[PDB]
């Protein structure tokens, strides 16, 4: 049993640019030179509030999908089954997880650059949803999959034992469910174990947070040139106005003024395309976070390499700084034996075929066995079927099936 | 009146301590609207809330649909 | 629209239409004029472009689920949660609309539940019995096994169970009786 973790940025920063103190600074004649460009600066509020919407819109369907809000009751048995970790930590004040504080800690007289942005018009808005909701959110959707299972995402909540639900899991994946009723301990010091990894991992490693770092470089690496790009020249005299009013006459200082509007100008488009681009790919990759949240918390998937490297089994979510964190729990094989099988049994002049196994050679006998499990039978009428004689399949073999009917006539 | 909100400050809005769907969003949890002839500002109710009865040996199963 | 008022823009020349410009100055000195004013339009022009591509770039995307959601709602029933609507999927309905596509979706979700107790096997003869396809449930005197999605109590028999190992092992098995349908036939 094999626990796996996956992130997913969902949303961004939202900014805001005010145009007259980023271009005219705190000059007047600038202030009266701009108003002949006409409206450039209300397409770029248009712009920078629909990214400031669209941001509010990803966060709120990517987590927001659960009517209600239940909690886990007080007693935590489950089966075998911890769960202390991912669930809801009462004592610290704000009601997270463990492996929430790990992720929240991984990714991070003189003046602060945010007020120095600040002071030049960039200014960076509240998102509407604090980290407190989003957390109520994802206890929400432990404590339904935990309780309930997968009953919570068509209807109402149906509540069933933990072994009875990873039987019925099992049963999907393609085995039968005494293997979990004669495995359960196993079973669940395996789940234990994984988890135990998971967390020395995240206190040890502090590189497996790149997604959501590099989207935080790659917005501060655009506010850092957007600043620095207002002490060029363009081909003035000098970056400061004042400089350029005070020493030559007005003819000439026109053209000054013009070539700093335009520059000024010309890097706040190239600022907002980008912001555009950068926005969409946010956007995108938002939808395949709620699609998979809907596909693998909510519900069992058998598409392939999806949720997780195995067979599923299921998953948890947990937040990250513009983010989401997915766990999967899946199934996988090891110790593998060789065998000797044939496609058919010739008995009585009729070929047999296998309901839902596959025929095995110890060497000496024949079993029936199921398909991802050793679990060798006799064959018997009861998990087989004929269809036609025993002279057109290639590689069929000769053998005895049992009726468990004649031994009954006799006794 | 006046109000704090981590957003800035809000003038002709009073707050009240009941919580309901969102209108029209301000900003960091706090929802304003129009109720009452009055404009209220509150914090946003996520949902109804609920408990489900967890046992070793108890099922729930359905006897009609929709 | 607003690519049609930026048309009133002087961008610093001296006026905001051509003909007076170059009815009121020689050809000298209209050369600065009429390249301030050619380089402002081509710059919105540009700007419109680009910003229209990026909108066709979205409307593709749109597009292309919509495709995706045609060729396997519509066409198909589809195992996936939440993609062709809430609850169980049955089936979907297309209809047109102006620059648009809307889906009628036809589902199936449960209602009228009631509570039970379950076991997940049942020690008889020594031996364990687990159900096929269904589930356990008692009513608090008798037992019965009933289909996951539905109540429909069935008799607990060889036909709808399967055994497998001794009854010492399984936690939460309980002693109940399994009805044997070829015996009594054979008896009478
Ligand atoms: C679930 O996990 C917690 C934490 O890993 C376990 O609590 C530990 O228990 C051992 C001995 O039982 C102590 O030595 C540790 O100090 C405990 N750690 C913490 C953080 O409390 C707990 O035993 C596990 N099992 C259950 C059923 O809760
Ligand atoms: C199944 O049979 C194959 C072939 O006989 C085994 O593959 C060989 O294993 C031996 C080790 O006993 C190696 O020295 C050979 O190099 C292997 N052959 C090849 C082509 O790789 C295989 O190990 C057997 N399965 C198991 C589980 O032992
Ligand atoms: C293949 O499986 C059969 C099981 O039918 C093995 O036969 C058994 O071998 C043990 C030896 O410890 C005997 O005690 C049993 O009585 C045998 N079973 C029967 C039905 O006679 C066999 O040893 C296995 N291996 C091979 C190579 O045949
Ligand atoms: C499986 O058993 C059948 C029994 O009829 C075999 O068929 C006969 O086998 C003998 C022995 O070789 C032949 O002399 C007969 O000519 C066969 N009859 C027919 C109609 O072909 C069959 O050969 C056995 N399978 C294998 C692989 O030998
Ligand atoms: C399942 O629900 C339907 C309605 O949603 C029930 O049909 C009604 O049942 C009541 C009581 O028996 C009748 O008075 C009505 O005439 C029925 N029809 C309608 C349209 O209301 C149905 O009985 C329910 N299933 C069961 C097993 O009770
Ligand atoms: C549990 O289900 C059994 C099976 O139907 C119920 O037993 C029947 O109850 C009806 C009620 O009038 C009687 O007419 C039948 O004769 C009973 N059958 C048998 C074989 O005893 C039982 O009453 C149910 N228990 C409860 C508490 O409702
Ligand atoms: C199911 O029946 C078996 C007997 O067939 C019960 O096993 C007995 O358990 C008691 C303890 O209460 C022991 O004193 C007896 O010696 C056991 N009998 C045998 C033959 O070993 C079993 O307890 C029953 N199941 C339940 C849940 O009570
Ligand atoms: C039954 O539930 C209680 C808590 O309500 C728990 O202590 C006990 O271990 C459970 N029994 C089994 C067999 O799981
Ligand atoms: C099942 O029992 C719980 C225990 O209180 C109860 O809350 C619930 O309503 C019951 N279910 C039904 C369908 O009556």
């Amino acid at each position: 049993i094999s626990v796996t973790t996956e992130i997913l940025p969902v949303s961004m920063t939202k900014t805001s640019v005010d145009c007259t103190m980023y271009i005219c600074g705190d000059s007047t004649e600038c202030s009266n030179l701009l108003l002949q460009y006409g409206s450039f600066c209300t397409q770029l509020k248009r712009a920078l509030t629909g990214i400031a919407v669209e941001q509010d819109k990803n966060t709120q369907e990517v987590f927001a999908q659960v009517k209600q809000i239940y909690k886990t009751p007080p007693i935590k048995y489950f089966g075998g089954f911890n769960f202390s970790q991912i669930l809801p930590d009462p004592s610290k004040p704000s009601k997270r997880s463990f492996i929430e504080d790990l992720l929240f800690n991984k990714v991070t007289a003189a003046r602060d650059l945010i007020c120095a942005q600040k002071f030049k018009g960039l200014t960076v808005l509240p998102p509407l949803l604090t980290d407190e909701m989003i957390a109520q959110y994802t206890s929400a959707l432990l404590a339904g999959t935990i309780t309930s299972g997968w009953t919570f995402g068509a209807g109402a909540a149906l509540q069933i034992p933990f072994a009875m639900q990873m039987a019925y899991r099992f049963n999907g994946i393609g085995v039968t469910q005494n293997v979990l009723y004669e495995n359960q301990k196993l079973i669940a010091n395996q789940f234990n174990s994984a988890i135990g990894k998971i967390q020395d991992s995240l206190s040890s490693t502090a590189s497996a947070l790149g997604k959501l770092q590099d989207v935080v470089n790659h917005n501060a690496q655009a506010l850092n040139t957007l600043v620095k790009q207002l002490s060029s020249k363009f081909g003035a005299i000098s970056s400061v106005l004042n400089d350029i009013f005070s020493r030559l006459d007005p003819p000439e200082a026109e053209v000054q003024i013009d070539r700093l509007i335009t520059g000024r100008l010309q890097s706040l488009q190239t600022y907002v395309t980008q912001q555009l681009i950068r926005a969409a790919e946010i956007r995108a990759s938002a939808n395949l976070a709620a699609t998979k949240m809907s596909e693998c918390v909510l519900g069992q998937s058998k598409r392939v390499d999806f949720c997780g490297k195995g067979y599923h089994l299921m998953s948890f979510p947990q937040s990250a700084p513009h983010g989401v964190v997915f766990l999967h729990v899946t199934y996988v094989p090891a110790q593998e034996k060789n065998f000797t099988t044939a496609p058919a049994i010739c008995h009585d002049g009729k070929a047999h075929f296998p309901r839902e196994g596959v025929f095995v050679s110890n060497g000496t006998h024949w079993f029936v066995t199921q398909r991802n499990f050793y679990e060798p039978q006799i064959i018997t009428t009861d998990n087989t079927f004929v269809s036609g004689n025993c002279d057109v399949v290639i590689g069929i073999v000769n053998n005895t099936v049992y009726d468990p009917l004649q031994p009954e006539l006799d006794s | 009146n006046v109000f704090q909100t981590r957003a800035g400050c809000l003038i002709g809005a009073e707050y009240v301590n009941n919580s309901y769907e969102c209108d029209i969003p301000i900003g960091a949890g706090i929802c304003a609207s129009y109720q009452t002839q009055s404009i209220i500002a509150y914090t946003m109710s996520l949902g109804a809330e609920n408990s489900v009865a967890y046992s070793n040996n108890s099922i729930a199963i359905p006897t009609n649909f929709t």
